[PDB]
């Protein structure tokens, strides 16, 4: 089924967060979010996202991951909301038939992970996920228990929590 | 489905 989105209330923002600390590359390792999740699934391959901090204090977001033969990218730009460390989905009104997004950055340390979260609508069609980045692909098991324990926190059930696969193409 | 699965999903489609 589709659990709701928690209250801001329930979601950390990073104290003092530093735009230009968190910039650069780093590599989705963890994701949960209210979408379905089914068991005859192919794995979910882990994929990167670079944010470049711009002048105007806007990131230019790309990601770049592996389908089943080639390469993909996804470019678009993040500015900034209400406070340090919130940001939403490009630069003016959504166009025509358009996406919006609120960003929220629950935790970082800027050299190792972050936890940030995501409230989509697309389509007029709500969703939410917690993604939990790193500088490397390793995720070790004490942190994946933090993220499970947050997750659950949010409303989500474990079957809602996914662990992307390391893998070598295209995200190197 | 999505190579993109996490973040903004579906912002490119």
């Amino acid at each position: 089924d589709l659990i709701p989105a928690p209250p801001l209330s329930k979601v950390p923002l990073q104290q003092n967060f530093q735009d230009n600390q968190f910039h650069g590359k780093w590599y989705v390792v963890g994701v949960a979010g209210n979408k379905s999740l089914r068991e005859d699934k192919d794995p979910w391959k882990m994929y990167a996202t670079i944010y470049e901090l711009k002048e105007d204090k806007s990131y230019n977001v790309t990601s770049v991951g592996f389908g089943t033969k080639k390469c993909h990218y996804k470019i678009r730009t993040f500015v900034p909301g209400s406070q340090p460390g919130e940001f939403t989905l490009g630069r003016i009104k959504s166009r025509p038939g358009r996406t919006s997004a609120l960003v929220r950055v629950v935790s970082t340390n800027y050299n190792q992970h972050a936890m940030v979260f995501f409230k989509v609508v697309q389509q007029n069609r709500e969703s939410f996920n917690i993604t939990l980045y790193g500088r490397t692909k390793e995720l070790t098991s004490e942190l994946k228990e933090n993220f499970i324990r947050f997750s659950k926190s949010l409303g989500l059930p474990e079957n809602h929590i996914v662990f992307p696969v390391p893998i070598d193409q295209c995200i190197d | 489905k999505l190579v993109f699965f996490a973040e903004d999903v579906g912002s490119n489609k």
